């Protein structure tokens, strides 16, 4: 029909902000400066 | 100074049942808009 | 795990006390009739007389 | 409901502008600080 | 038509964003100040000015890290990317500290466009311009902590640095070598912001309380247009009940939001008055009537005189690790322990 | 309103008020020498703040010695 | 009583505030419906057992380790209760009431 | 450097399919004003 | 008509000067004598001993003690969270002596701000009105709560409570960051944004009305005096205040429906103290706040310190200078 | 018949869409 | 830094002394959005 | 030495003066304490 | 002639060359788009 | 028995309270003498 | 109300989707490169991990000069 | 000698705080 | 090199001055106020 939602672009941005969020918390346990 | 505590105790009691008898007299109905 | 048990034991109960204040307000305004607002026909205020 | 069939709108506007100078460096930085906690010492 | 003429009639035209006379020093200079924060806070590191890392490069979460302080080394310099610390090279005005010194500089040039654009509107669309004056607290704390607290201080590494946990070091910085809790300006301020914190609770918590029954829903905020020309709550019933809850109640609304712009501000510009007078040690430090009586009478004790001890083990503590350009070698003998931690 | 024999002898000063010139007069005047001020006033601060360090200008306190 | 359904649950949000911070205090305090070998120690008998294992450990090197002389005129590893009971020094006596299963022989 | 634009061919792939989809409508836009 | 009726229609009455009704009855008794014994007690009390190692602090207006340092101090530690009253002590001085007037003071006071907040429900009741200000006054109670009673609940005894006065306040702060990291707690760190960010909508709702004010008045007499008090319209353009700030940040950033924004100046500071009051309570049990000590080490293993460890360094040196001779034992309550 | 599942049909909108359940015994009895 | 505050009031008092009474009845059409090409100014009022 | 036309009076009501009463004396217990150092 | 004054001066220009691009950047924007009825 | 403080500071806290505490109480009575004037006997 | 295309009929625009599913990751993976090729470390004098000390620096490395800031950093690595 | 100021203080701004409430000046409508 | 005066007697002379200098001061602006309120405004 030539449209997306409107709530399907807030869904898969809003997928990818605790897609991104959960990688800063992965990324405290791991890696440098996550006193390992 | 177990006379304070007779004297405490009335008075701690006497402002409680105030509280409860006093709730219990129909307190939803001391609105406005009836009675 | 008390300092758990304990401490989340505080963030649900004051919240459910909250509540609690939220609708203890609500019900006995929602059955009294002003849970929409004042009514602008006659608020119980300016029939009353003043302070001093 | 339907797409702007056929209104004039412009395209290049100051809003598009004012979003792009909070959106592009954003868009780089996240990605940037995602990749930096895969980074093992 | 014109020039000068014509440029008015574009930079202040409608659009989403309004740029104005003020937008060519706000929208520049805002954009580098709060852009120059977060890629030092993404990117650039501590470590060659303070022996801290801070930057999310090298293991630091969104609270410990920050654009540090410069240096004590530097002291008052304006540090420019062309200037004669860091001639030319970016990597050494970034490894000196000075970015630092392009946030601060570009926050205090962007808090002018911001205060400048306030004016611009409320001239243009023609209200008051009561809103550029409730600016002048948020100018008055960032140009007296961040700019005349270091100049009167040492340097420019004993200024507030940007970041989450770099400001908790100054909440303390300020608690142990200057005693600042007890310094009536700042108690003017905690007086001035909890009771804007008072005023904006108390006053939105009874205007959706106190409010007429205009609809006809359960929820309430359906039943109000903008453009309406009766009021949307009950004055008299809202002074009918503070009245006898407090006992004292506004009459005028009026004067109701003129004291929630009040209080707010003249509680951050008394506050920022004392850090002036910190920037110099003109502190307020001790009750010398209790210094003497203390020293006269080793069992005269008070919680002032339990901070005294408090802000001698802030200061011989820290000295080791926050200022680390003096060299503080303090042994484990000679600093203020207390018995048996 | 008096008229003294001082308030005769300063009358042309307070004399043409809103007698302005008219369209943009010396203004483009006057942006060069608010410009040539404000380019004044970061070079003395600059000479302060030893940014611009020149030849024979110390700004240490042993510049007033013997 | 308000006889509505916005009512009964009020009554019951504040019974079950009531049931939520007993339900704290338990899991703070008491070490036998909440056994300290599962839950861990409680708040008082963590502060109990340091006092107990410096009371062993300079006993071990030969204290009487009453008369104590601790640095307050106070007693350091034995101490007086004010009700006059023999309980722990230290910042330990406000914990005075403790019982726990490996001190209460 | 060489490095740098490893960085920047992402950013050179970015508005490669921006002036695919935009170049016949930007040129709209610059030749009405 | 009958005579428990005809005097329950003068305590549920709103014809008095200040309403006096049935959570009154609780509230007028208890902080009329919260507040003797807070006046007595600041001017003349005794030393008390607090930490329960008989050395007494002097804390009264007759013992020296300027108004920012004077303080109703707290209970002995060797008392703690014992219940003490006048009549469980063998005179009157020695209840004075270990510090009873903190606990007769406190346990009525929160009491009475318990029943005030059920007070400012009451009048919400008998006037006819949305009856929601007593939730935006358990911000304050749960918040008078936790430095009082929860932090002497989980921290033992009654001395670890907040003593009452100026400079009793600050030694109560310091205290608390060497043990319990509030500063780095994301709970205080919310408040903190209830507290500036509530500073900042009083200062930014309460410029705009009065910067968007229809003159009802002359130039040289006061503003304020055009607004005629129970009049039916508004005072001041919101059209025009909306029309304001939709140009300073953009259009849709802005309510142009005023109940919608003074629910937010509603929301955004007593959640905040919500929050705020958790987190004291939360950390009364010792869940404290973040710990990134030492936490970025290189390649060969050496720590590199960050900013939280200079907080820490200011954390540790408040940690072994309060309480200076009350630790007999290395660690804190461990 | 079927009851409730609107702004206009009980009063209360979305963020307060559970309480459309006081009066309405059968869906409250499946939301438990 | 007190004299800061007072500039920046009487440099608000000497700009907007038309309105120090409060905005007249002139504002209300004046100030919503899109009504005007540039803002403040009635003889740009964009119709058709 | 004409009659001034730009005399005015000044006002002050009951609540001005409750806050003044309140803020002077504040002020003053504020301040006291450092004044006595 | 110093090195610390010559870069002041090197900065005069590049501050006047980098910011003459707003300067002109809000004078080509106008006199190609500007409002219809007005100065 | 004793604690040695300023002795100016009297002065500057009791010549700091009376004299503005009598500034508007000067103030607020001839503020109600206008009114009493002007509505009544006028 | 202001006359340009309003922005939540971009958002939903077919074409908005067909430009910058590829920028939106397009500026994720330049993001990445950036802190993954040793660029984010070089450009702004941010420390390797292994690049804090030194053999021959084991302290902590601070600047002491001011105006030969430039002689003593360059020193102070490597 | 100088708890005299300071009960004076507290006293004088607790009347204040009394007169505010019962001998304020009263808020009538204005019909 | 000084002189041993009465301390509280600083106290004594302006609190004795500035309290019934300011009852004066008082009471003669509200007489002036109700001269202003009575004869103009009426
Ligand atoms: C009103 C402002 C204060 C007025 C006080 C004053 O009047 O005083 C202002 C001056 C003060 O004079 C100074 O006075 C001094 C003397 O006083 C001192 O010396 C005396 C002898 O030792 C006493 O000890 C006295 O207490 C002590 O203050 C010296 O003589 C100086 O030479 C002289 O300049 O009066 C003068 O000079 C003359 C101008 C008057
Ligand atoms: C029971 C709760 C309580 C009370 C009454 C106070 C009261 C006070 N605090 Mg305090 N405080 C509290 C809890 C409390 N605090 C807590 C939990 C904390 C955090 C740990 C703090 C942290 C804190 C700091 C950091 C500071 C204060 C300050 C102050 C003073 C001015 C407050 C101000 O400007 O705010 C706004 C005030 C209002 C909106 C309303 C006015 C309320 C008045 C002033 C209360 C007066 C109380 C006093 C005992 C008189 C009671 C009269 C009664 C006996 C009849 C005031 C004495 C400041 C100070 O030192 O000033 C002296 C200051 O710097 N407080
Ligand atoms: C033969 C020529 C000659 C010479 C040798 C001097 C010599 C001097 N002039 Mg000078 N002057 C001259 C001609 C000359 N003048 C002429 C023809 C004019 C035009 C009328 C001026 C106008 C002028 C002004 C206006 C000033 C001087 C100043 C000075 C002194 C600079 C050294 C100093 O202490 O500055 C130290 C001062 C500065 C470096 C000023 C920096 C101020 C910055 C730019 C702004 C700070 C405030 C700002 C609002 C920021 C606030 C934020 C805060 C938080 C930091 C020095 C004595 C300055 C002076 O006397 O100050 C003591 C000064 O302010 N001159
Ligand atoms: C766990 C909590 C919970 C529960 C049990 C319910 C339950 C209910 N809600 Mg509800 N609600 C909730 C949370 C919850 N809600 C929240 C958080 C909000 C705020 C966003 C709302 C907002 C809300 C609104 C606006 C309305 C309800 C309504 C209803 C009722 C009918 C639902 C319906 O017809 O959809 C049927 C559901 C579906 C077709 C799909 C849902 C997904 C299914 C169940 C997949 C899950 C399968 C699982 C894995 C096994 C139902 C009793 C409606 C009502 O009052 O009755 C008509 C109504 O209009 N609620
Ligand atoms: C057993 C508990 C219980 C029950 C059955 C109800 C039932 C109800 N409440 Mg109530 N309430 C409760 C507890 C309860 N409440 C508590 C504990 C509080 C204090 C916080 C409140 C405060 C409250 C308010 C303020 C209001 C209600 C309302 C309502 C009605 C509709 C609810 C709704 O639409 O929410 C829909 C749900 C949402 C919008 C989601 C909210 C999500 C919250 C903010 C976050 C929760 C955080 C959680 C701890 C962790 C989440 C993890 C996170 C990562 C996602 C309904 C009758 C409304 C009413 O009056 O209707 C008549 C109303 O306005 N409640
Ligand atoms: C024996 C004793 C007493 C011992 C105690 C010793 C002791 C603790 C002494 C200290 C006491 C003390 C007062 C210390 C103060 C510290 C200090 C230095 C203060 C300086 C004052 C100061 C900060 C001045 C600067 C100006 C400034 C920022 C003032 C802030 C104002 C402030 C603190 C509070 C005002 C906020 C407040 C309480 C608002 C309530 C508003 C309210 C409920 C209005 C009623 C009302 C509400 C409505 O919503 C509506 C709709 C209507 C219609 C209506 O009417
Ligand atoms: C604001 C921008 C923050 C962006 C940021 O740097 O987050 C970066 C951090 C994570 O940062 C990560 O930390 C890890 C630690 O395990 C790694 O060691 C790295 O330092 C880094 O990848 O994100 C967060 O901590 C949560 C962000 C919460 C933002 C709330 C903003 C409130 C205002
Ligand atoms: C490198 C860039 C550096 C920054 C450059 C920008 C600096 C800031 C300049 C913008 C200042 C905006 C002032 C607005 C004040 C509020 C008044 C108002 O209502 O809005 C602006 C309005 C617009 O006027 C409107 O327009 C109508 C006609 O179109 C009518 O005139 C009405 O008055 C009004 O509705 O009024 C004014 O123009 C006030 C003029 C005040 C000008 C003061 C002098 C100019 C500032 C000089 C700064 C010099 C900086 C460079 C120094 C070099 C050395
Ligand atoms: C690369 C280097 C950096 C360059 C960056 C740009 C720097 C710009 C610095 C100067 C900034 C000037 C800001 C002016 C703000 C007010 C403008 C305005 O809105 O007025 C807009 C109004 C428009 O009102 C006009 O009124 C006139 C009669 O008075 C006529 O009737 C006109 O037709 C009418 O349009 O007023 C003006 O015409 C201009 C008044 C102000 C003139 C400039 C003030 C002095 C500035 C000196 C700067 C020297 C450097
Ligand atoms: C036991 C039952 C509960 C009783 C509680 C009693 C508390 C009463 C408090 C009254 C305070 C009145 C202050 C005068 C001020 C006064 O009365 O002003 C009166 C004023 C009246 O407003 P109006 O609507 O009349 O305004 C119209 C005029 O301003 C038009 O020009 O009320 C206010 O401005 C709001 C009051 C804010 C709250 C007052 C500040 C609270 C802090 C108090 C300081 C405490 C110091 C303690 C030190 C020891
Ligand atoms: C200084 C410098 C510079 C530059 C600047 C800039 C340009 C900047 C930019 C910047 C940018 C452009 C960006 C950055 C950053 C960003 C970011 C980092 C973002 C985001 C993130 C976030 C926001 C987080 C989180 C979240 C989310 C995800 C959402 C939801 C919410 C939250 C918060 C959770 C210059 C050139 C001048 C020169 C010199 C150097
Ligand atoms: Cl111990
Ligand atoms: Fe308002």
């Amino acid at each position: 029909t030539g449209r997306v939602p409107i709530w399907l672009v807030a869904f898969v941005g809003g997928i990818a902000v605790i897609g991104l969020l959960g990688l800063f918390i992965y990324g405290s346990y791991s890696g440098v400066g996550s006193s390992l | 100074m177990f006379t304070l505590k007779i004297f405490v105790y009335t008075t701690v009691i006497f402002f409680i049942s105030l509280f409860v008898f006093g709730f219990l007299s129909n307190d939803p109905s001391r609105n406005p808009n009836r009675k | 795990p008390r300092s758990w048990l304990t401490s989340s034991h505080f963030f649900l109960p004051f919240f459910l006390f909250i509540g609690h204040l939220w609708h203890a307000g609500r019900a006995r305004a929602a059955a009294a009739g002003f849970e929409k607002g004042i009514n602008r026909e006659n608020e119980p205020v300016l029939f009353m007389r003043p302070l001093d | 409901g339907n797409p702007n069939q056929s209104v004039t709108y412009p395209i290049f506007t100051f809003r598009w502008l004012a979003i792009h100078g909070i959106a592009v460096p954003t868009v780089f930085f996240l990605g940037a600080i995602t990749s930096m906690q895969f980074i093992q010492r | 038509r014109g020039w000068f003429d014509l440029i008015d009639d574009w930079l202040k035209r409608d659009r989403f964003v309004f740029i104005g006379w003020s937008g060519l020093l706000l929208l520049p200079c805002s954009y580098l100040a709060l852009g120059g924060w977060l890629t030092g806070t993404t990117f650039v590191t501590s470590w060659y000015t303070h022996g801290l890392a801070s930057s999310y490069l090298e293991g630091c979460n969104f609270l410990t890290a920050a654009v540090s302080t410069p240096a004590n080394s530097m002291g008052h310099s304006l540090l420019f990317l062309w200037g004669p610390e860091a001639q030319g090279d970016f990597t050494r005005w970034c490894q000196i500290g000075g970015l630092w010194t392009f946030i601060a500089l570009h926050g205090a040039f962007g808090l002018i466009g911001f205060c400048l654009r306030q004016f611009e509107i409320a001239r243009l669309v023609g209200l008051r311009p009561y809103n550029a004056i409730a600016f002048s607290g948020p100018i008055s704390v960032f140009v007296s902590v961040f700019l005349m607290y270091p100049l009167g201080q040492a340097s420019w590494f004993f200024a507030p640095s940007f970041g989450v946990a770099a400001i908790f070091r100054f909440l303390l910085f300020l608690q142990g070598f200057h005693n600042w809790t007890l310094n009536p300006f700042h108690m003017m301020g905690v007086a001035g912001i909890l009771g804007g914190a008072l005023l904006c609770a108390i006053h939105g918590a009874t205007v959706e309380n106190t409010l007429f029954e205009d609809g006809d829903a359960a929820d309430t905020f359906r039943a109000f247009t903008p453009t309406q020309s009766e009021e949307t709550y009950s004055m008299v019933t809202a002074n009918r009940f503070w009245s006898q809850i407090f006992g004292v109640a506004f009459s005028n609304k009026r004067w109701l939001h003129f004291f929630m712009l009040f209080v707010p501000v003249t509680g951050l510009w008394t506050s920022s008055i004392g850090i002036v007078g910190l920037a110099l040690n003109l502190r307020a430090y001790d009750f010398v009537s209790q210094e003497l009586r203390a020293a006269e009478d080793p069992e005269f004790e008070t919680f002032y005189t339990k901070n005294i001890l408090l802000n001698e083990g802030i200061r011989a503590w820290m000295a080791a690790q926050d200022q680390p350009h003096e060299n503080f070698i303090f042994p484990e003998e000679v600093l203020p322990r207390g018995n048996a931690l | 309103a008096l008229r003294t024999r001082l308030g005769e002898i300063l009358r042309p000063l307070n004399s043409e008020y809103g007698k302005v010139a008219p369209g943009w007069g010396t203004t483009p005047i006057m942006g060069v020498f608010m410009l040539l001020f404000f380019l004044f006033l970061l070079i003395i601060l600059q000479i302060y703040n030893s940014s611009l360090i020149i030849e024979n200008v110390d700004v240490d306190w042993t510049s007033l010695g013997n | 009583f308000v006889w509505s359904g916005e009512a009964y649950l009020s009554y019951s949000l504040a019974a079950l505030a009531l049931m939520g911070f007993t339900a704290s205090c338990y899991a703070w305090y008491n070490n036998t419906a909440y056994p300290s070998e599962f839950y861990g120690p409680t708040g008082p008998e963590a502060s109990q057992a340091q006092a107990f294992t410096f009371l062993v450990r300079d006993q071990r090197l030969g204290a009487n380790v009453a008369s104590a002389q601790g640095p307050t005129g106070l007693g350091k590893y034995l101490m007086r209760s004010p009700s006059g009971e023999i309980i722990f020094g230290g910042e330990t006596m406000r914990f005075w009431d403790l019982r726990a299963p490996w001190l209460e022989p | 450097d060489t490095r740098l634009l490893i960085v920047l061919l992402p950013v050179l792939a970015a508005a490669s399919w921006a002036l695919y989809n935009i170049g016949r409508v930007a040129l709209q836009q610059f030749k009405r004003l | 008509a009958s005579l428990w009726e005809r005097f329950c229609s003068w305590v549920t009455s709103t014809e008095n000067r200040l309403y006096i009704g049935w959570f009154g009855v609780l509230m007028i008794p208890t902080l009329l004598t919260a507040t003797s014994v807070f006046i007595i007690a600041f001017v003349a009390a005794p030393p008390v001993d607090i930490d329960g190692i008989r050395e007494p602090v002097a804390g009264s207006l007759l013992y020296g003690n300027n108004i920012i340092s004077g303080a109703v101090i707290p209970s002995s530690a060797a008392i703690g969270i014992h219940f003490y009253p006048i009549w469980e002590a063998a005179s009157l001085d020695e209840w004075l002596y270990n510090g009873g007037c903190y606990p007769l003071i406190v346990l009525h006071f929160l009491l009475g701000v318990a029943c005030y907040m059920g007070r400012e429900w009451e009048l919400s009741y008998r006037l006819g009105m949305r009856p929601w200000i007593a939730v935006a006054f358990s911000a304050p109670v749960a918040a008078a709560t936790a430095v009082f009673l929860i932090y002497p609940i989980g921290q033992g005894s009654f001395s670890d409570g907040m003593p009452l006065g100026i400079s009793g306040t600050f030694n109560f702060m310091i205290v608390f960051q060497a043990e319990h990291n509030i500063l780095m707690h994301p709970f205080h760190q919310l408040g903190v944004a209830g507290v500036f960010g509530g500073s900042l909508f009083s200062a930014m709702h309460g410029s705009l009305v009065t910067s968007s004010l229809i003159r009802e008045t002359t130039e040289n007499e006061s503003a304020n005096y055009g607004y005629k008090f129970g009049q039916e319209e508004e005072t001041y353009n919101i059209v025009a205040a909306h029309g304001y700030f939709g140009r300073l940040i953009f259009q849709y950033a802005s309510f142009n429906n005023s109940r919608s924004l003074h629910f937010f100046l509603g929301l955004w500071p007593v959640v905040g103290i919500w929050l705020t009051s958790i987190s004291v309570s939360t950390m009364a049990f010792n869940l404290n706040g973040f710990n990134f000590n030492q936490s970025v080490v290189d390649s060969q293993g050496r720590v590199i310190n960050t900013w939280a460890d200079i907080i820490n360094r200011a954390n540790l040196g408040m940690e072994v200078m309060h309480e200076r001779n009350a630790h007999n034992f290395p660690l804190d309550l461990a | 018949s079927a009851a409730g599942r609107d702004i206009e049909s009980t009063g209360f909108a979305w963020w307060s869409g559970n309480a459309r359940l006081i009066n309405v015994s059968g869906k409250l009895l499946g939301a438990h | 830094l007190l004299f800061f505050f007072g500039h920046l009031w009487h440099g608000s008092r000497t700009l907007f002394r038309d309105v120090f009474a409060g905005i007249g009845a002139e504002v209300t059409e004046q100030v919503e959005f899109g009504a005007f090409a540039k803002l403040g100014d009635r003889t740009t009022k964009k119709q058709g | 030495s004409n009659p001034n036309p730009n005399k005015q009076p000044v006002e002050l009501n009951r609540t001005s003066l409750f806050w003044g009463l309140l803020l002077i004396f504040v002020l003053a217990v504020l301040f006291s304490s450092y004044f006595f150092n | 002639m110093t090195p610390s004054l010559s870069s002041f001066i090197n900065s005069l220009i590049l501050g006047l060359v980098i910011v003459v691009i707003p300067i002109s950047g809000a004078l080509l924007f106008v006199s190609q788009k500007d409002k219809v009825t007005r100065s | 028995g004793g604690m040695s403080v300023s002795f100016p500071a009297y002065l500057a806290v009791l010549l700091g309270t009376f004299v503005p505490v009598a500034f508007l109480v000067i103030l607020y009575i001839q503020s109600e003498a206008r009114k009493a004037g002007a509505s009544s006997k006028s | 109300s202001t006359g340009e295309r309003p922005f939540s009929d971009i958002i939903t625009s077919i074409r908005y989707w067909v430009i910058h599913s590829i920028t939106i990751p397009s500026l994720f993976v330049a993001g990445w490169l950036f802190v993954s090729t040793g660029l984010a470390y070089d450009v702004f004098g941010t420390p390797r991990p292994n690049e804090y000390f030194t053999q021959d620096r084991q302290q902590v490395p601070l600047v002491n000069d001011r105006f030969s800031a430039k002689q003593e950093l360059e020193d102070l690595t490597k | 000698m100088e708890a005299l100021v300071y009960v004076f203080l507290l006293v004088g701004t607790l009347m204040v705080i009394f007169f505010a409430v019962f001998f304020r000046d009263p808020p009538k409508i204005a019909k």
